[PDB]
């Protein structure tokens, strides 16, 4: 065979990269930001209609500053999401304050390269990568909105929008054209929604779709499925027009 | 059925380890160094080549000491060579704290021989790619060693290893017939930089820089010191004259 | 070829070879460039950084060491951030035990044996990452090129990553006249914009594009973004 | 179906071949050497080959001190010839502070045939390719020769001789005790012992030594000891003499 | 270094068979021939003392060993293998038994303790299985006399009388024409000896034939007197004297 | 300290336990269940030092739940007590032994018997028609000694019970503020609503 | 370093097999024959020995039938070595069990505890899985008479009357043939014998080839009882059904 | 120890030897779940390969976590006592810690952890099992219905099935189970459950096995007859068409 941490003669970790190809099978997951809050959304996408829609839980709380979208093997995100919940409240019982968004989200990619299978520096003790990739936002005093995407590799870079899965090149082309510094959380909410729409498979609605916002005010909230079902018929009336 | 080159500890059907040999090739890759074994000490040499104007002069310092007595100089993978002194200066920290005699050349080269050694019985780790010449001044005399990647190492008069080893070797050999009585410190300093300056012949399409240390009983007090300023100049002078 | 002796780092080639070591030295080829110079009084660093969409921040390459030291990084981030934090446990070390500050050729050995032990033993892949290291000791300037390998290199000038070359060429060019910048830290940061210029090929540097760092007689070591950098533009 | 000779496993015909290359390893330094035993000394030869003439010879050795009474003569390449050298002075150190007596040569064969037999049987463990011959005057046994190899294999010896002519060595010591009847050298000093291992030497490899050439050790009642050049130089002129 | 060796060198092939296994079976098939004899008033283990050389001293070499005072071995297949094991099983007749009931243990559970070492070489990670057959011959007071055969596998069956090695094929055709429940224990030496001329090329004698038996208490051999329940070892090895004075009236 | 009594008549085993928790100079608590439910037909009384006592008896609920639930079964009143007996002798040997004393009362449906258990904090366990832990043996062991009969209905072993809670009541230092008394049949367990002025 | 020789012992194969095991079940099926069957007032064990040899003792031999308990007992068929290994544990978690409940072990628990630690070699370790298969016959208060089966999988199930090792379909459809739910002891005895001499690959069912065993309640005691068949007796309860 | 990587990626960015375990679980005999208005039902299918077991002593393929919860699995028979063993000694854990039963959600993400676990440690393969997870939450009356698999991910079902031929069920049980009214009988409930397995099992009473949950900890195992009268119902409303 081949070891884990292997570099491949182009100088990348064949690992890592073939963790990438596990992520562009998930489920789309969009983020944007702007200074009246930074918006997630995802895509359910239920195997079979049986499928109790509410049950699938791909945006969670980190703090009540912090919120996460997940995409790829959603599974591996727990004991990320776990990490992620420890870090932030250790932060707080150990500085009296909030934990800063890009301090948390660089904890989480410190996990990211702990795999292996012998012992030569620290102690990493993990058999592969993460197959899933996360998409980090919050607020905090210093820096503002911020949105953040890790990656199994380790590396983390700020995004003012980014969408990761299975439809997020074609996501990612659209939300070049759309973004703009003075956005307002409305418009964003209706821009989700709209790409969502576009890159998914489904016909997109209350149940297939989840929104999720987080503003200094109010912290991170989860929409529940008749405040987005109000926005999507928001949605189709405005580009019914023109 | 082959593939016994894959592997670190196992034989192959002529009774070698090939990854002991492949390590070799590396250490002939490598900058010549070589070591004069003179009538109260030895002295200690390496070429170093000058990639880039921008590289600092005096500054890349190749020549290692361990404790206050021993010099080492290599070829080949240059972190190799400071992992082995730094092993070796833990070998020589750990005599002296038990017998606290200053640990004795013969003595400080098993210890090195054993650890070299032991990098070709487990497939789990690779042989070091390196050849290393050291010896300083003891209770009864001089010292001279050149260790190979296999683990072997033998008492020397005159060592050489690297791109240039060939050119030094047969140098020495005629310091040998020449001088059978030995030869002062002072002298193998000087006779030292010729050596290398003759050996920049297989590696000479870069420009070099000259790095000499010694070790003598009635020049430095039998402690490891490295040639600076008007003797180091002498020996440049003493080289350049004996090359056209 | 290739095929047999690729497979992990503690295999040697017929030739002598070490192809994970070499693979990981092409991954700081293919990292964004970054240039290093120093005179008798300052050392400066100088970094491109690389976004990846215009909707993406610059991903950061220069990191604090200590109060005179500091580094710049090309190729795996996640390495330089594993190699930055050993080299700051060493700087403080030194202080705590020592009272002493950590001298920068001393740093250099450290890296060049954390280096080495990846390259010797089963299950440890090399670091991913070349970095130019930049201090003011107790002997003045000193500027260091690390290489995954393990080899450290004192330098007056050098530049690594994406079509490091032209930088290089430009400095070895140049080296008589930014090594006597003494007393003058602009003059420094000047030289070492265009030195990073050579280098381009592709794109015009930005305000939020170019970092910037520097150490010296009286200057600790300081990492300059946006409007700071604004000048050298 | 393919790595059964990388690692010490049985191969279907029930042989290690990591073991049998291990043998061919011994021959690699092209040295012969033989022991044998006198009325009250134990007596052993080996070739020195110094191909290089910028080598200290002082240094140039394959016979080892083991303890005050043991000696050892190695065949094989000298790194893994040094490191079962260590290893038998620190098993020989070891056995006199735990029982309160010197360690026979007997049975220090048998520690080193046992950790060779692990080699032999433990895959990450790859085996030494030396042959180890161990040479005493036991205080119970007398004079005492003992052999180990690769195999794990030991035992006791009236003479004996490795290297790539063994055999030539072997059959010419073979034919001398056959006519003399006994199973040793009938002779009181070890001077002649030492006479005689050389005499034997020569007849078999069919070569002439100098001072030079040989390495000589000798063990006798309390001591065992290796001769200087200069004490194989006069052991060299009472065979021109005898000639 | 690490032993990254912590998996199974022998493994379960597609027709069922465990290679390893097999291979050291046929590695004792190669080794010298060996046998076993039970009469009923003691038992004879017997084997050739194939010289690797004329100069090699054979009488330091054994393939004849006590294990206890009353229980002995023999092997056939690869000799180091089979010294170690001799080490293991003596020390292990101690530490797990004569240590916890101030006796020595009987036949059929150092067979058995020597056959779990053999089994775990087959199993345990990063290791080959031991190359060698033996044969226990033992006595204890509630068992009487016993003759086990001891395999690589860790397998262990009792024998009446038995063969392995080289020539075991037509030496248990041998055994089995010649055994009988009734055999006095002399007579028992006698057809060990007349099997093995089966299988000797070369010499045959005192020398080159290494013989022992496990029968009645020998207080000759004990090495002291004034202990009534001591009454001394049954494992008695054969001179190399006494077997010639069998073979001249053979 | 604390009241621990039990007591095996014709077809019941019957526990009363003291409902006081005392630290210092303060009664924080006057209705105190000293005992835990081990399975539907097994009752365990503890008593003993402040923390081990509760800690202890949640440990040996948590492991004989857990049997039930695996094999589906309800072990015997003697399997329970070699169990807690083992754990205990296990305990006094280990850096810091639990210093609790316990009463084991059953009723085996296999052998439609009534059986009651004592066992102390160092493991010594023994099966008696009656039993108690601490300074309360002292007074209630004579006193059932005379009065016990082996074949009395449950009726009358509480009008046992009475005789010794008010012997207690009389003659000890303390204010154990009464007893809560649970009864172990063939129907399970269940507690006397009534005891406190019965 | 050790990847280049690993089996894998513990993977899947593309349909969701386990290699090893399919493997081990192979080498089983090699085994001699082992025959559990349970009546109402009883429980029957029959084992084909194999290899034997006219010098083969058998008074004192004992290689496929074993006592784990005073109420529970095995047949064997696989690796005898690997099978004493696993006796032993069960043997010690019966007295483990003993000692914390003052009761004997219930038969499902021991067998649950031995289909554990096979089931283990299965899924981690990296060491092959044991090749042997159990039959269980056991007497508890709970479910009177059991009859359970265990292999290298770590799957254990329980039968009235089952087959392991050689030929086990050949025996299944035989037992399944004469098997009633009202049998009495002495009548399985006799179907047990009937079914490994239509499925032996030998000549004729003789007593030396033979192991026997049975777990009834004492006659006249009223208490359970094992009776491991000697020699002599299997010679003659096989005269009984005609065979001789 | 033995740490080799056995689970690991491969180029197109699957981990074979999760998506192997999967082909076990397809392997597994059948098992069914599906929820009513106050009932869980869970149906399981008995091989016919071997005509002599003992029904008395075989570990039955729904077993008990707790007295609210329960637990069915198709795959490895071996690897589902490990699952099962950890999840009942997690429950006790939970009621010791929190003084409260687990919720059906909870016992569901712990079994759940541990199946993820084993999908990233290592030395060890993923577990060869898919578990339906049933029951109902303390003082609720609520239905609560959960699905398993090797890779360690879990979600909530109103009907599913696990195992063999559990295309063709899954494909009955979308156009036959109506959201809108679930069955509102505990009687109607397994009436559906024998239904859809009777697709995929043969005319059998045995080869059927049905175990029902109720709110406060009522679960019951039918027997052969009453399982058997659904059998008999069921097959003579075809014959009317």
């Amino acid at each position: 065979d081949r070891g884990v941490s292997t570099f491949s003669p182009e100088g990348r970790l064949f690992q890592v990269e073939y963790s990438l190809e596990a992520i562009k099978l998930g489920s789309t997951a969009i983020g944007i930001a702007t200074k009246e809050g930074v918006v997630l959304g995802v895509e359910k996408r239920a195997t079979s209609p049986l499928l109790e829609s509410d049950s699938i839980e791909k945006i969670v709380e980190i703090d009540r500053h912090i919120g996460c979208a997940m995409s790829g093997l959603t599974a591996d995100a727990r004991s990320m999401i776990e990490h992620a919940r420890t870090a932030a409240v250790t932060h707080n019982l150990y500085y009296d304050e909030d934990i800063n968004v890009e301090s948390l989200t660089q904890s989480v990619c410190d996990l990211a390269l702990r795999f292996g299978e012998g012992a030569s520096g620290e102690e990493r003790l993990m058999s592969r990568p993460f197959g899933v990739a996360l998409l980090i936002a919050g607020h905090d005093a210093d820096d503002g909105y911020q949105l953040f995407h890790a990656e199994p590799s380790g590396t983390f870079y700020r995004y003012n929008a980014k969408a990761i899965g299975s439809g997020s090149e074609g996501a990612q082309a659209e939300l070049l054209n759309e973004w703009h510094s003075s956005l307002t959380l409305k418009e964003a909410e209706l821009l989700v929604l709209k790409i969502l729409k576009q890159v998914m498979e489904e016909k997109l609605d209350e149940n297939n779709a989840q929104l999720s916002c987080i503003t200094k005010q109010d912290g991170f909230k989860i929409y529940d499925n008749e405040k987005t079902a109000e926005l999507i018929k928001e949605l189709k009336e405005k580009e019914a027009a023109e | 059925g082959t593939g016994y080159d894959l592997s670190n500890s196992v034989f192959s059907p002529d009774g070698r380890n090939f990854q002991v040999e492949y390590a070799v090739k590396a250490v002939e890759n490598g900058t010549t160094s070589i070591g004069i074994k003179c009538n109260d000490g030895v002295v200690f040499a390496v070429e170093k080549l000058i990639t880039s104007k921008l590289l600092v002069p005096q500054k890349n310092v190749k020549i290692q000491v361990v404790d206050r007595h021993i010099g080492c100089v290599y070829s080949g993978l240059i972190p190799d060579g400071r992992h082995l002194v730094n092993r070796g200066r833990e070998e020589a920290a750990s005599f002296k704290k038990l017998y606290k005699t200053p640990i004795p050349i013969p003595a400080f080269a098993d210890r090195l021989g054993q650890y070299v050694q032991a990098h070709t019985l487990y497939n789990s780790v690779r042989p070091f790619g390196v050849s290393t010449i050291f010896g300083g001044v003891d209770k009864n005399g001089a010292h001279l060693y050149m260790l190979e990647p296999s683990g072997s190492y033998w008492g020397y008069k005159g060592a050489a290893t690297g791109k240039g080893r060939q050119s030094a070797k047969a140098e020495l050999e005629k310091l040998v017939d020449h001088h059978p009585e030995g030869l002062s410190a002072r002298e193998a300093v000087k006779q030292a930089a010729k050596i290398i300056y003759l050996a920049h012949e297989d590696n000479k399409e870069k420009d070099f820089e000259l790095e000499i240390s010694w070790c003598s009983l009635s020049e430095t007090n039998g402690l490891h010191k490295f040639v600076k300023g008007d003797l180091l100049q002498e020996a440049i002078d003493f080289a350049q004259k004996e090359i056209n | 070829f290739r095929n047999n002796y690729d497979g992990d780092t503690v295999t040697f080639s017929p030739t002598g070879r070490l192809f994970q070591v070499e693979y990981a030295l092409e991954a700081i080829k293919q990292g964004s460039v970054t240039v290093g110079l120093r005179s008798n009084t300052h050392a400066v660093l100088v970094a491109l950084k690389r976004n990846a969409d215009e909707l993406s921040s610059y991903q950061k390459k220069i990191i604090k060491c200590d109060e005179h030291m500091g580094l710049s990084l090309a190729g795996l981030a996640p390495d330089a951030r594993v190699l930055s934090n050993y080299l700051r446990q060493q700087c403080n070390y030194s202080s705590l035990v020592f009272n002493r500050k950590l001298a920068v050729e001393r740093a250099g050995h450290l890296l060049c044996d954390k280096a080495q032990k990846n390259t010797q033993s089963y299950g440890g892949r090399p670091y991913g990452v070349g970095l130019l290291i930049i201090g003011y000791d107790k002997s003045g300037a000193h500027l260091l090129e690390f290489q995954p390998s393990g080899n450290v290199t004192e330098l007056y000038g050098t530049a690594i990553g994406a079509r490091s070359q032209g930088a290089k060429t430009y400095l070895e060019r140049t080296l008589d006249t930014f090594i006597k910048i003494d007393g003058n830290p602009d003059e420094l940061i000047k030289a070492g914009v265009e030195a990073i210029s050579q280098s381009l090929r592709d794109e015009s540097l930005t305000v939020d594009n170019l970092s910037i760092a520097i150490v010296g007689k009286d200057t600790p070591f300081t990492i300059y973004d946006g409007e700071a950098v604004a000048k050298y533009i | 179906a393919g790595y059964d000779r990388h690692i010490t496993i049985f191969s279907p015909e029930g042989r290690l071949y990591q073991v049998e290359y291990a043998f061919k390893a011994t021959n690699q330094t092209n040295i012969n050497s033989l022991a044998v035993r006198g009325k009250d000394c134990t007596v052993v030869i080996s070739q020195k080959k110094v191909p290089d003439k910028l080598l200290d010879p002082t240094t140039v050795s394959y016979i080892f001190c083991i303890s005050r009474t043991i000696g050892m003569v190695v065949n094989g390449p000298i790194p893994d010839a040094r490191n079962a050298a260590l290893r038998a002075k620190a098993e020989a150190a070891e056995f006199r502070y735990k029982y309160g007596y010197d360690m026979p040569c007997d049975v220090l064969a048998k520690r080193m045939a046992n950790l060779s037999q692990i080699y032999t049987q433990r895959a990450y463990m790859r085996p030494l390719g030396v042959i180890l011959t161990f040479v005493s005057v036991d205080e119970e046994l007398g004079p005492s020769i003992y052999k180990t190899d690769p195999a794990g294999y030991y035992v006791g010896y009236k003479a004996t001789a490795t290297g790539p002519k063994q055999q030539e060595i072997t059959t010419n010591l073979e034919n001398h005790f056959k006519k003399s009847k006994i199973d040793h050298i009938n002779e009181e000093s070890w001077e002649k012992v030492v006479e005689f291992a050389i005499t034997h030497m020569i007849d078999a490899l069919g070569t002439e030594f100098s001072k030079n050439d040989l390495e000589v050790g000798v063990a006798t009642k309390d001591k065992f000891f290796t001769l200087s050049a200069e004490n194989i130089e006069e052991r060299l002129v009472a065979i021109a003499e005898q000639d | 270094m690490t032993d990254r060796y912590s998996f199974s060198l022998t493994t379960f092939s597609p027709s069922g068979k465990l290679g390893q296994i097999d291979y050291a079976l046929t590695a004792v098939k190669q080794g010298v021939t060996s046998l076993g004899i039970k009469a009923t008033n003691g038992v004879v283990i017997a084997t050739e003392k194939k010289s690797s050389s004329p100069l090699a001293m054979s009488e330091t070499l054994s393939k004849v060993s006590l294990l206890t005072p009353d229980i002995g071995a023999v092997y056939s297949g690869m000799g180091p293998d089979y010294r170690v094991l001799v080490d293991k099983s003596r020390k292990v007749a101690h530490t797990s038994y004569k240590r916890i009931y101030g006796e020595y243990p009987p036949t059929k559970l150092l067979v058995s303790e020597v056959a779990k070492i053999m089994q775990e070489a087959t199993q345990s990670g990063g290791v080959r299985p031991f190359g060698v057959s033996l044969l226990i011959a033992g006595h204890d007071e509630f068992n009487g006399f016993s003759l086990y055969q001891v395999d690589p596998s860790g397998s262990y069956f009792p024998w009446k009388a038995t063969a392995i090695g080289k020539g075991s094929v037509a030496a248990k055709t041998f055994l089995e024409k010649r055994w009988n429940d009734e055999l006095e224990l002399e007579d028992a030496i006698h057809i060990a000896l007349l099997t093995l001329k089966e299988s000797v090329e070369g010499e045959f004698n005192g020398d080159t034939i290494e013989l022992a038996i496990i029968g009645d208490e020998n207080p000759d051999l004990l090495g002291y007197t004034g202990i009534p329940t001591d009454k001394g070892p049954r494992f008695r090895k054969l001179t190399s004297q006494e077997i010639n004075d069998r073979l001249e009236a053979l | 300290m604390d009241i621990i009594l039990g007591i095996r008549v014709q077809d019941s085993v019957i526990l009363a336990s003291s409902k006081a928790v005392t630290r210092g100079i303060s009664v924080l608590k006057d209705s105190d269940d000293k005992t835990r439910q081990l399975s539907p037909h097994t009752l365990m009384s503890f008593a003993g030092e402040a923390g081990d006592t509760v800690q202890f008896a949640e440990y040996i609920q948590a492991n004989i739940q857990l049997y039930s639930i695996r094999e589906d079964y309800e072990l015997s009143p003697q399997a329970v007590s070699s169990f807690v007996r083992q754990e205990l002798a296990k305990s006094i040997r280990s850096r810091r032994p639990y210093q609790v004393n316990v009463l084991i009362g059953g009723y085996d449906k296999k052998k439609n018997k009534p059986e009651l258990y004592q066992i102390d904090y160092l493991g010594t366990k023994v099966e008696l028609p009656y039993g108690a832990h601490g300074y309360s043996g002292f007074y209630t062991f004579s006193l059932l000694d005379h009065h016990y009969r082996p074949d009395m209905t449950t009726e009358e072993g509480l009008d046992l019970l009475k005789l010794c809670v008010q012997e207690l009541e009389k003659r000890m230092p303390m204010d154990f503020k009464g007893v809560i008394v649970k009864i172990v049949d063939k129907d399970g367990i269940r507690q006397v609503d009534d005891f406190q002025a019965q | 370093g050790s990847r280049r020789y690993d089996s894998r012992t513990t993977i899947f194969s593309p349909e969701g097999r386990l290699y090893q095991v399919e493997y081990a079940l192979e080498s089983i099926s090699h085994a001699g024959t082992a025959i559990g069957i349970m009546a109402s007032d009883g429980i029957v064990l029959a084992a084909e020995r194999k290899v034997t040899s006219t010098l083969l003792e058998q008074d004192t031999s004992t290689e496929k039938l074993y006592k784990l308990n005073d109420k529970i007992a095995v047949a064997v068929a696989g690796l005898t070595a690997d099978a004493e290994i696993l006796i032993n544990t069960a043997r010690i978690h019966a007295q483990n069990y003993l000692k914390t409940y003052n009761e004997d072990i219930p038969v499902e628990i021991l067998v649950r505890r031995l289909s554990d630690i096979k089931q283990g070699y299965t899924q981690h370790g990296g060491l092959r899985p044991f090749g042997v298969s159990f039959i269980y016959a056991g007497y508890d208060d709970r479910y009177g008479y059991q009859l359970y089966t265990s292999n290298p999988s770590g799957n254990y199930t329980g039968w009235k009357a089952i087959s392991v090792g050689a030929n086990t379909s050949a025996a299944q459809t035989l037992l399944q043939m004469d098997y009633k739910d009202d049998m009495k002891v002495d009548d399985a005895i006799e179907l047990a014998l009937k079914t490994l001499s239509k499925t032996t690959d030998s000549s004729a069912l003789t007593y030396d080839r033979l192991e026997f065993a049975t777990i009834r309640k004492g006659a006249n005691d009223g208490e359970v009882y094992q009776k491991i068949f000697k020699p002599q007796e299997i010679k003659d309860i096989l005269v009984k059904t005609g065979i001789t | 120890g033995y740490d080799r990587a056995l689970s690991i990626f491969s180029p197109d960015g699957h981990i074979f030897q999760v998506e192997y375990a999967l082909e076990a679980v397809k392997r597994g005999t059948c098992a069914v779940g599906v929820k009513g208005k106050n009932c869980v039902v869970l149906g399981c299918e008995r091989r016919s390969t071997l005509k002599l077991q003992d029904t008395r002593i075989t570990p039955s393929k729904v077993s008990k976590i707790d007295s609210h919860v329960v637990l069915s699995f198709s795959g490895l028979n071996a690897d589902s006592r490990i699952l099962i063993e950890k999840a009942r000694v997690e429950a006790q854990s939970h009621r010791l810690t929190l003084e409260d039963p687990v919720t059906v959600e909870y016992l569901t993400r712990y079994v759940a952890g541990v199946q993820q676990r084993y999908t990233q440690s290592g030395g060890v393969r993923p577990f060869g099992v898919s578990t339906l997870i049933a029951g109902f939450d303390p003082r609720d009356d609520e239905p609560k219905l959960y699905q398993t698999e090797p890779s360690g991910i879990y979600s909530s079902w109103s009907a599913q099935t696990i195992g063999r031929n559990s295309k063709t069920v899954r494909e009955f049980l979308e156009k036959n189970y109506d959201r809108k009214e679930p069955p509102a009988t505990v009687e109607e409930c397994v009436k559906l459950t024998v239904r859809s397995l009777l697709e995929v099992v043969q005319t059998g009473a045995k080869n059927i096995e049905i175990t029902v949950v109720k709110p406060d900890s009522d679960i019951v195992a039918l027997s052969s007859e009453e399982i058997n009268q659904y059998v008999t119902q069921i097959e003579q409303e075809k014959q009317e068409q």
